[PDB]
């Protein structure tokens, strides 16, 4: 086996996430290339093509067949330490591995923060709007 | 591809 | 955070495993030198000096203060892969590590089935004896 | 030392 929270570091686990991914043979954003890129497929009905970096948590939709998932990665999240990782997983040192996994747990915290802040501004807008309607 | 919603 | 099952690979975790370990500083078989040798303290009310190699599962009590845990390990389980491991943990490669962790799970089963076997034979002896007594 | 039991 292998601890379940470390799976996303494994290319094959990532590939495995692509359920009804539409871009297959002939396309440049195949499940395979996506996984190589660090993406995991996390589809909702509202956006069935939603892919997310397991490391930086940056979320990307509106995929088109010619999209090279790696360039899209560099483009929409230039600072993702995964991109820098040039070794295969098992060539990584455990120290290196734990460094990476540390940054990822922090990226995760940043992300939740950024979310909470967005939810906060959202509810504020509602409040301000309701208040104007009252004023 | 583009940043989410 | 290191998943709980991989802890024993960590020297520190192994030391921390030692509670009320009688031998100590001034003694060759310190907790520190035990961990380094791969042992955990699995003390039983019987003998709170029960130690086990986390890797080959070889078990040893009745320790002597001048016993060199590494020497005692090699002698008892000559073919324990841990003994070959010369790099620090974080120095290990994910491959190297994965290879070691399979090795260990393998040793674990070999240990357990070895128990099953011996237990079975003992049951087999009691049954045969009882059938024999019935012949008489 | 010695192997258990
Ligand atoms: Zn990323
Ligand atoms: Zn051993």
């Amino acid at each position: 086996t292998l601890p379940p929270a470390w799976q996303p570091f494994l290319k094959d686990h990532r590939i495995s996430t692509f359920k009804n991914w539409p871009f297959l043979e002939g396309c440049a954003c195949t499940p395979e290339r996506m996984a190589e890129a660090g993406f995991i497929h996390c589809p909702t009905e509202n956006e069935p093509d939603l892919a997310q970096c397991f490391f930086c948590f940056k979320e990307l939709e509106g995929w088109e067949p010619d999209d090279d998932p790696i360039e899209e990665h560099k483009k929409h999240s230039s600072g993702c330490a995964f991109l820098s990782v040039k070794k295969q997983f098992e060539e990584l040192t455990l120290g290196e591995f734990l460094k990476l996994d540390r940054e990822r747990a922090k990226n995760k915290i940043a992300k939740e923060t950024n979310n909470k802040k967005k939810e906060f501004e959202e509810t504020a807008k509602k409040v301000r709007r309701a208040i104007e309607q009252l004023a | 591809a583009r940043t989410k919603q």
